[PDB]
């Protein structure tokens, strides 16, 4: 019988009704690497932490393709009005640091 | 003084609190329920058991023919039947060849065990809730008496008055029609004392246990005495209430949800927990001190030495103290965090004293106030190592009671390097906008 | 009795009347009987005065 926190009480033949409640105790550690983390969030709340797991790696990945949608858009707009005219002298400080493509000619 | 709290709907567990008269030193106050009835009020429709059919002894013409006339009895039969010519002890009875005549007439009636055994049908309304409540305060003892759950009518116990709030809910373990056979309470509905089908349940009603009038159809039937035997036979359909003994299938006090256990001399529903119940009391003002009359304590230092998950009082913590004076005063956690085992310590002059407490939180964050003076505590707490207890938890648990100091560590990281991930790809296409017009002039 | 289940024999016909079309009633949640005529009041509970 599964026996949750809010209790069970079981009745056996003409023996009176005994009620048990189940504790908290759980198998994993709760501080310690991410291997264990989750698991011992698994145990104690299996119906959750399979949700914010999924959610979590779906809000990173949303946010992961938004921001190279906008850091690629800011790339290109480095070079398109440097890489038209090649006698145009790039400065040094936007060859590396601010957009990725180095100086030439 | 009046103080006015919202208790839970809990049995075992006490309400502990703490009053505060202006000028005066607080007064430790606790409460506790000992009982919880739901009454709700039913009436009785009728009762209904086994029948016993009766057979009057028949007529014998020897040659001739009588009808019977009909009568008021509930399911009252005749047949005449034809040129029988019975046989008794001592030769035929009679000479008449080919042609007499036998009565046979049966009727129901209710059975000798209908006064031990029998189904009570029942219609319930919303009656009244009462409870019995536990009290103390201060340095007197232990006073119980039984309360009206509703927010008006008061009660005196000991020197106090106290007004237990309306339920929160209105929630009932009963339908709104039950049947009581015996010890054990069923929901079930009926055939409102018109309609029975002779073989479930409704085969015989009556609505009182000593009434005159009964309604019964048990398909009754006489049929033709073979051979010349004088006797009267019938076939009928078996009892349904007999039938209904057997495929019955749970009783109410086994069904019920929230731990009811359902009594029946006024038919109550002990025990059940949903809901909150609103307080209010009136301490009377001779349990109240002075406030100068009492220690004033400082420098206090708060550390907690062992801590656990454990439903039952897990935590011992040592709080170190400097009173200017040695007397009592209680202490009290105001958070839902931690409860509290103790209720006043005896104190000294710069000594220390021990609490025992109970929190379901891998971290604590309480904070508990001795001699109008408050003391922070913080500590660790490992899981327990029993699996299963037979006693209820005495704390509350939170939404965040799980959640430990690594797992909030991942929760910021997780969230904060994702939003700055984002904030300098926005800020990164107004560089080059800024650029662009720069560019342009 | 008005309610759509029990037979009532008058003679030799029998008769179901069927339940009434509205659930009105004149009488409120508390009354007070005092004397032949009836009162829609309320009451102090027991514990007021």
């Amino acid at each position: 019988f599964t026996v949750t926190g809010e209790g069970l009480e079981y009745t056996w033949g003409n023996h009176p009704p005994k009620r048990v409640w189940a504790q908290e105790s759980g198998e994993g550690n709760p501080h310690g690497w991410p291997h264990e983390v989750v698991v011992y969030y698994y145990n104690r709340y299996p119906l959750t932490t399979i949700i914010g797991l999924c959610t979590c790696v779906a809000i990173i990945m949303v946010s992961c393709v938004t921001s190279v949608w906008l850091l690629c858009r800011t790339r290109n707009l480095c070079i398109t009005p440097y890489k038209l005219a090649p006698n145009a002298q790039v400065p040094i400080l936007l060859a590396l640091l601010c957009c990725i493509k180095p100086t030439r000619a | 003084y009046e103080h006015t709290a919202v208790m839970p709907n809990k049995v075992g567990i006490p309400y502990k609190a703490l009053v505060e008269r202006p000028g005066y030193a607080p007064v430790h106050l606790q409460i506790q329920l000992v009982n919880t009835r739901i009454i709700p009020s039913t009436n009785l429709e009728y009762i209904t058991c086994k029948y016993k059919t009766k057979v009057p002894s028949p007529v014998v013409k020897c040659c001739g023919a009588t009808q019977c006339t009909s009568k008021p009895h509930p399911d009252y039969q005749c047949q005449v039947f034809s040129g029988v010519y019975p046989f008794m002890w001592g030769g035929a009875y009679c000479f008449c060849d080919t042609e007499n005549t036998q009565m046979s007439e049966a009727y129901v009636e209710r059975s000798e065990e209908c006064s031990i055994d029998h189904a009570k049908a029942y219609k319930v309304h919303t009656g009244t809730v009462q409870a019995m409540v536990n009290i103390t305060y201060g340095s007197v003892s232990w006073r119980s008496a039984d309360v009206y759950v509703n927010g008006e009518t008061p009660a005196k116990i000991g020197d106090a008055k106290l007004i237990i709030g309306p339920l929160s809910s209105a929630w009932s373990p009963f339908d709104n029609k039950v049947v009581v056979y015996g010890h054990e309470v069923y929901n079930y509905d009926f055939p409102e004392y018109g309609t029975g089908k002779a073989g479930s349940f409704g085969d015989l009603q009556s609505r009182t246990s000593t009434s005159n009038d009964l309604y019964a159809n048990t398909n009754l039937k006489l049929q033709r005495p073979q051979a010349g035997i004088v006797h009267t036979p019938f076939t009928q359909v078996p009892s349904g209430f007999e039938r209904w003994k057997k495929d019955k299938g749970a009783p109410l006090n086994d069904v019920a949800p929230f731990g009811c256990s359902i009594a029946l001399e006024p038919l109550r529903a002990e025990n059940c927990a949903v809901g909150s119940i609103p307080i209010s009391i009136d301490i009377p003002d001779a349990a109240f001190t002075r406030i100068s009359e009492t220690p004033t304590v400082s420098d206090l230092e708060c550390k907690i030495t062992e801590c656990t998950y454990a439903f039952d009082f897990g935590g011992i913590a040592t709080v170190a103290y400097k009173s200017s004076k040695a007397g009592n005063c209680p202490i009290h956690s105001p958070s839902g965090v931690a409860v509290i085992k103790e209720n006043d310590v005896t104190l000294a002059e710069s000594g220390s004293f021990t609490f025992h407490f109970s929190t379901a939180n891998i971290h604590p964050a309480f904070k508990l106030q001795v001699c109008t003076s408050a003391v922070t505590c913080k500590g660790d707490c490992k899981p327990p190592k029993d699996h299963i207890v037979d006693y209820p938890a005495q704390h509350t648990e939170s939404f965040t009671s799980a959640i430990s100091a690594t797992a909030w560590s991942w929760i910021k990281v997780l969230v904060g390097g994702t939003s700055a991930f984002i904030v300098l790809g926005l800020i990164a296409t107004a560089v080059v906008a800024l650029v662009l017009f720069f560019h342009r002039h």
